[PDB]
């Protein structure tokens, strides 16, 4: 390499140091609420006194800001440079920065965060040390003037490399900009380890997780016609929504299940990682609208899925879990809306599992299958292992009344399963 | 729809849309309501198809309007989308008006289609 | 007759909508401080 | 009014021809069709546009 | 899981056979029964805070080679005995060194374009060239135009060949009566 | 840290493929196709004309083309090498429908019937000299008929015996199709419909064990189609039409079988779920039978639009997945439609496909294998991976 | 009369000096004439508002002359309302389109 | 070459030779340089005169 491709790497690491007054001027006008011509006059007692002043005022809005005001904010770190300690000091204080980004990072419409953070910008530089975090946390806000600003003063990773054209810019980036920012991969990575600490710190919000689906489901559509770019990306958005759906927050499982079943329609997915899928989202389903969430997503992922071996009874384990999660009244209720979902493959599977796995409930799979219709191959498959379930135990008024349903609707189907096993006059002495 | 005066039966509505057919191969034709108009205003139409087929067909029956001021023969077919493809391109079209000429091959097919039409007024 | 058990299979399939390029190009304009399962459904309409 | 109407008669055989030619020279396919005269017109391909 | 290399090395000649660290170093030493043996390395984090958690993957670097068939035909490619050229089975042409094995080159198949402009049929899946019966190089001409001439297992056409450059040529020149090459020459 | 609700985080480290494998998917992926190229069908004997029409056998590895150079020639088709069974060239009768003819009583017959713009049809009877009959009789109806060309074969049940026969139907001037007999040409019944006849197709629906009934399908240049019950007189059952579509040049229907799906047993007939009404402006209507036949004006399920000029091919394949759009006016002018899903592929044909300018194309009843006749004399041969 | 006027003339509608002295020399005609001051227009920014301004102007004769024209008419703004929805989706289709090269 | 060292009088500015052409005068605490230049004859040493602003 040459010399001044190693010289610009000494300045990009000495890019924070002001080593005379020219330097120093142009590197503390980089403000977030003034102008450059007031913000080089300015002291750091006077930014420091008036973040206070909206930290204190950000305390009392949201309590967690206190410790912020015990450390980070204190009035030792006036006088805290952070070019002088070393690089375990440095991990500490931008691990307390990286706290306070993703604390903060809801509160981003009101100015007492303004305030605050105009400290963390002009005292600890954290618009070019701590720049991958601040543009990770309010990515959410980009059609608004703080990211306007935040993007006039910052110093641009280089996984952030298609905001290049819209910074110092009068216009906002655009949600095609925000796609293509999102369509990489590293970036992928990258997002999914800050939602990974959100999650972990329980800071994940509404509008942070609208955000986040909408851009994960625009880079599904995006590589929905490239099947390398979307096996390249199933790993990533499965495992983020394994860690979505392994969490508290309602608002946070029903984004897992809107980029589960936005990625089950766009690729066919394996019948077990389905399977493990609606495991891990029966597994912690505790809200309302997560169990309305999560029967549209169930069903709709077990509708995209083919071949031989789409409409087994699914397992005891599952199958049980499933009816701990959901009993009778909710799926045969959910059933009778005039909505009309499509719940073939599924219902199918369930009536199934309760004919393999409950032998009591017939009844009930009998007006379930009464309300939604199915295909030839589905009910073909119910009354073959309703055949089995009448060899194998003595047979009562439940299977009678289910013999007259299917023989009251399509009775040559039942003919031709019994004449592929069994016969009919032998089937009527039978029960 | 009632009110889209007179509606050719099928016959009517099949050699109007081969007129149509013909008229768009020899770029004799203007397709879409405004441009309909337009040639309503300069005199340079032959005649005005409508389809009696938009939601709503207000904003066809103002051509009528302006159809009886110049006695200009109009007429209505009964589908936007097959009036769009006689007119030969991808989106349904509302109305459609044959220019004028007078040095045109298709003289004589335009000429019988519009004698067909004022028949029926 | 399994062929004709294949040809039925085959036979109960019923259309669906697939993901395009720009199916959901139109959701920034109104996730703003709407909730997520408004947001979920909103999915849903366009899925079905 | 009728040498009006011969400057009318005239500007709309002028802007006839003038739009015959822009008409031809926008796309598609299409061939010079003669007829017994000279009088010569362009005949476009039964094709739809995209 | 970081990064999956696929078809690192062949599954017929063993798979990879050996692979290795250089300790305290971003590069492995793969190698395999194909008669190959190869080095990625793994090119530092993309991301300037996260690091740890976007792991760019490995990349290939330098790598050594040589036919993984038994050869099928040889020439001497100089009179000076420095280069030799040789065609194996497994349909690569390879111009192998006796001075210094580094210089030893794969002669590249990637066609040029049409001479007057149409499309060059074959398949999308490009394979290599049928193994090759018999050469001839005559390197009076060298780096002026096509300089080897090749013929190859059960295909009616003799492509040609630039040493200079170390690829194929323009030119296949066809037998005109539907018969296989049997034998190419050329002048001096 | 450690030694050794996770279910997909385990899942997900154990796989990696993530897509369903090989045979347990068993009905097509959209949007992508999985297509090969096998060696030119007529590259070992080459035409001397535009490959006017393409037929494969019911059950042999047979392809027949046949052109306007008064030819007609059975390739016994595999990959590798196609070569070429027979040969039989009809002096002074250029043809432009030649198909495969198989009884459904014994299946031994293997007629192969061919007619072009002629006021006869040749019937050859395949035996491996060659025995051609010469069908030149309308049994009173030689007004209404002055060319043979637009034909297709079809079975017909007496409905009083259980005793099938097969019928040729031609599409004649004013809005005729004359039915006759395929062995005898007497001529049995006809079907006027009211307009330009177009074309039209065949459907079969099975009533009983052993019984099934044939309904003609023929459709005005308008867009309006007649549904004619065949196995009784050829009485009107259903008139409908077409949403859309105003110069109708090709009607097809498929999932079933139809006449280039031909069942071999008479158990095996099934009903037709799609009708394709292809335009000349290059829109296709595509009904779902399974619901469009109550309606009396159906809508489409789609319409599409993605080759721009005149319909003149449009084939379903056997299990009835895909539809073959194909137009004989411009260069290369075939898509292959995905259905139910009704969407096309767009990884094939690409630019570089050979495809030429599509005269006739076929699909295997076995193999998953398409033939393209283009204009040049070439039948290009693709086989699908899927099948 | 404004309802059976053409949608070009009312998007020109206001701007008729620097019409037709931009047609009777071969000059360039105005894109926004009275309809400049919609909101809408407002809201776009570029060439866009010209491109906005005639599909304003579409929308708006389609709207105007139902209004004009119907007898079943309600006074509830349902045809102008669903023409609303369509400019503004298509004025935020052209909205997200940037000419950079991100 | 080998590259004679040398710096300002106050660290600032550093000014190397390489024995083959390459004389470069920077400021290596941030990463500007001022003056690259190849004199492709064999340079031998250099110094600053009373600044950053002349060498020899």
């Amino acid at each position: 390499s040459s010399l001044s491709d190693q010289l610009a790497q000494v300045a990009s690491n000495n890019a924070t140091v002001a080593l005379d007054r020219k330097r120093r001027q142009k590197l503390h006008s980089a403000s977030l609420i003034y102008n450059s011509k007031t913000a080089a006059t300015q002291d750091y007692d006077f930014i420091f006194e008036n973040a206070s002043k909206a930290l204190e005022e950000l305390s009392q809005i949201e309590p967690k800001f206190a410790i912020f005001s015990r450390t980070l904010f204190s009035e030792s770190s006036i006088s805290l440079d952070r070019n002088v300690q070393t690089k375990e000091e440095i991990k500490d204080l931008d691990n307390a920065i990286n706290a306070y980004l993703l604390l903060a990072s809801s509160k981003w419409y009101l100015a007492p965060t303004l305030h605050a953070t105009e400290w963390l910008v002009r005292r600890f530089q954290i618009h070019v040390k701590n720049t991958e975090m601040l543009l990770l946390s309010t990515l959410n806000y980009y059609q608004t003037p703080v990211f306007k600003r935040i993007l006039s003063i910052i110093k641009l990773p280089p996984l952030f490399n298609c905001l290049s054209n819209f910074v110092r810019s009068e216009k906002p980036p655009t949600a095609l900009t925000m796609i293509k920012l999102f369509n990489d991969m590293d970036f992928l990575k990258l997002y999914t380890s800050y939602l990974d600490q959100c999650i972990k710190h329980n800071a994940t919000y509404t509008n942070q997780l609208l955000f986040t689906t909408c851009c994960f489901i625009n880079v599904v559509a995006f590589n929905s016609n490239n099947d390398e770019k979307l096996n390249q990306l199933v790993p990533i958005l499965l495992e983020i929504s394994a860690k979505l759906l392994a969490s508290k927050s309602k608002d946070c499982q029903i984004a897992a299940h809107t980029i589960l079943v936005v990625f089950a329609t766009a690729l066919p997915l394996k019948k077990t990682i389905i399977l493990a899928a609606m495991e891990t989202i029966l597994s912690n389903l505790d809200a309302k609208e997560a169990k309305h969430s999560a029967l549209l997503t169930i069903c709709k992922l077990f509708q995209t899925l083919k071949g031989q071996g789409n409409v087994d009874q699914l397992p005891s384990k599952i199958f049980k879990l499933f009816d701990s999660k959901f009993d009778t009244v909710s799926i045969l209720t959910f059933l009778d809306k005039e909505d009309k979902p499509v719940c073939d493959k599924f219902i199918t599977s369930y009536t199934r599992s309760i004919a393999r796995y409950d032998r009591s409930k017939l009844n009930i799979i009998l007006s379930l299958l009464k309300k939604i219709r199915l295909e030839r191959y589905e009910v073909r498959l119910i009354i073959t292992d309703l055949i089995y379930l009448s060899e194998i135990l003595e047979d009562k008024s439940q299977l009678v009344e289910l013999f007259e349903y299917f023989i009251s609707i399509n009775e040559d189907l039942v003919l031709k399963c019994l004449k592929s096993l069994g016969l009919t006059g032998e089937l009527f002495e039978i029960r | 729809n009632p009110k889209a005066f007179p509606l050719a039966d099928a016959a009517l509505t099949q050699q109007i849309l081969d007129v149509v057919q013909q008229a768009a191969n020899l770029r004799q034709l203007k397709k879409g309501a405004n441009e309909a108009t337009k040639t309503l205003n300069r005199g340079i139409s032959e005649f005005i198809i409508m389809a009696a087929d938009c939601e709503p067909i207000e904003i066809l029956l103002h051509l009528p309007l302006l159809c009886e001021d110049k006695n200009v023969p109009y007429v209505f077919v009964p589908s936007r989308v097959a009036l769009g493809r006689a007119c030969g391109v991808s989106r349904p079209v509302i109305a459609a008006s044959i220019t004028t000429n007078d040095a045109s091959a298709i003289k004589t097919q335009i000429y019988a289609v519009k004698d067909k039409i004022e028949t029926l007024l | 007759d399994e062929e004709d058990i294949a040809l039925e299979f085959i036979n109960g399939e019923k259309k669906d909508k697939l993901v395009n390029m720009n199916s959901f190009t139109s959701m920034f304009d109104n996730i703003q401080n709407v909730q997520m399962d408004t947001f979920f459904d909103r999915v849903m309409k366009v899925l079905t | 009014v009728k040498q009006h109407l011969q400057r009318e008669t005239q500007l709309k055989q002028v802007q006839q021809r003038m739009d015959a030619q822009r008409e031809l020279l926008k796309k598609g396919s299409k061939k010079k069709i003669v007829d017994s005269s000279g009088k010569i017109s362009f005949k476009w391909k039964k094709q739809r546009k995209r | 899981r970081i990064h999956v290399l696929k078809n690192i090395h062949r599954e017929s000649y063993g798979g990879v056979t050996q692979a290795t660290f250089l300790n305290g170093q971003p590069i492995i030493v793969t190698s395999g029964g194909d008669n190959s043996l190869k080095e990625y390395v793994f090119d530092p984090s993309l991301s300037q805070g996260s690091g740890d958690v976007v792991v760019q993957p490995p990349r290939y670097l330098r790598s050594r080679g040589g036919h993984s068939q038994p050869p099928s035909y040889i020439a001497f490619a100089d009179s000076q005995s420095h280069f030799m050229l040789s065609a194996s089975k497994d349909r690569s042409l390879w111009s192998f060194s006796l001075r210094k094995d580094a210089q030893s080159q794969e002669m590249s198949q990637r066609l040029h374009k049409k001479q007057d402009g149409g499309r060059v049929g074959g398949s999308t899946i490009k394979s290599k060239f049928p193994e090759i019966v018999a050469l001839a190089i005559e390197n009076a001409r060298i780096g002026e135009w096509e300089n080897i001439i090749t013929a190859h297992k059960d295909e009616k056409f003799a492509r040609t060949w630039d040493m200079r450059n170390k690829r194929v040529g323009r030119w296949t020149f066809d037998t005109t009566d539907d018969g296989f090459v049997k034998s190419v020459a050329m002048s001096q | 840290d450690e030694s050794d609700i996770n279910a997909l985080t385990k899942i997900l480290s154990t796989t990696y493929n993530y897509k369903d494998t090989l045979s347990n998917s068993k009905l097509l992926p959209p949007k992508k196709l999985d297509i090969v190229r096998l060696k030119d069908a007529n590259a070992s004997h080459p035409s001397h004309s535009a490959i006017q029409s393409l037929s494969f056998h019911p059950s042999k590895p047979l392809l027949l083309t046949g052109g306007y150079d008064k030819t007609l020639r059975i390739y016994h088709i595999d990959g590798k090498t196609n070569h070429l069974v027979t040969s039989l060239h009809l002096v002074g009768s250029p043809i432009q429908t030649c198909t495969f003819y198989t009884s459904l009583s014994n299946q031994n017959q293997q007629n192969i019937f061919t007619a072009g713009r002629r006021r006869y049809m040749h019937s050859w009877d395949l035996s491996l000299t060659a025995k051609i009959e010469k069908f030149s009789r309308l049994y009173g109806h030689e007004s209404t008929q002055r060319s043979f060309e637009n034909f297709k074969v079809a079975h017909l049940q007496n409905s009083q015996t259980n005793s099938v026969h097969g019928i040729v139907l031609l599409q004649g001037n004013n809005g005729w199709i004359n039915i006759l007999h395929s062995t005898s040409g007497l001529w049995l019944m006809g079907c006027k419909i009211e307009g330009v006849i177009t074309d039209f197709c065949i459907d079969y629906q099975p009533i009983s064990r052993g019984k099934f009934r044939t309904i003609l399908i023929a459709v005005n240049a308008y867009g309006e189609v007649w549904e004619f019950d065949l196995n009784k007189n050829g009485h009107v059952i259903r008139r409908w039409k077409d949403q859309g579509g105003v110069g109708i040049t090709k009607i097809q229907v498929g999932g079933g079988t139809t006449t280039t799906c031909p069942a071999l047993q008479i158990s095996k007939i099934k009903q037709n779920r799609w009708l394709a009404v292809g335009s000349e402006s290059g829109f296709v209507n595509l009904y779902d039978r399974n619901n469009a036949m109550t309606s009396s004006t159906p809508t489409p399920v789609a319409a599409l639009d993605q080759l721009t000029t005149t319909i003149s091919n449009l084939q379903f394949s056997p299990d009835g997945q895909i539809l073959c759009m194909a137009s004989r006016a411009v260069k290369d002018a075939l898509r292959l439609v995905h259905l139910p899903s009704c969407s096309v592929f767009s990884n094939w044909p690409t630019s570089g496909t050979p495809l030429g300018k599509v005269t006739s194309v076929a699909f295997s009843p076995s193999g998953g294998l398409l033939a393209v006749g283009n204009e040049q004399g070439k039948v290009r041969l693709w086989k699908l991976n899927h099948y | 009369s404004l309802a059976k006027s053409p949608a070009s003339t009312i998007q020109i509608l206001g701007a008729e000096k620097a019409l037709f002295r931009a047609l009777k020399t071969k000059h360039d005609t105005p894109k926004y004439g009275l309809l400049y001051h919609a909101s809408l227009v407002g809201q776009a920014t570029g060439k866009n508002k010209g491109k906005i301004a005639r599909v304003l102007a579409a929308k708006a004769a389609v709207s105007l002359r139902y209004d004009a024209l119907a007898e079943d008419r309600d006074d509830s703004g349902d045809i102008g309302l669903e023409s609303r929805a369509k400019v503004e989706n298509r004025l935020s289709q052209l909205e997200g389109r940037d000419l950079r090269t991100t | 070459g080998p590259y004679h060292i040398k710096y300002a009088k106050n660290g600032t500015h550093l000014l190397i030779t390489g024995r083959k052409g390459h004389v470069a005068s920077m400021d290596w605490r941030k990463g500007q340089l001022r003056a690259e230049l190849f004199l492709n004859e064999t340079c031998h040493s250099a110094t600053y005169l009373q600044n950053e602003q002349y060498f020899a």
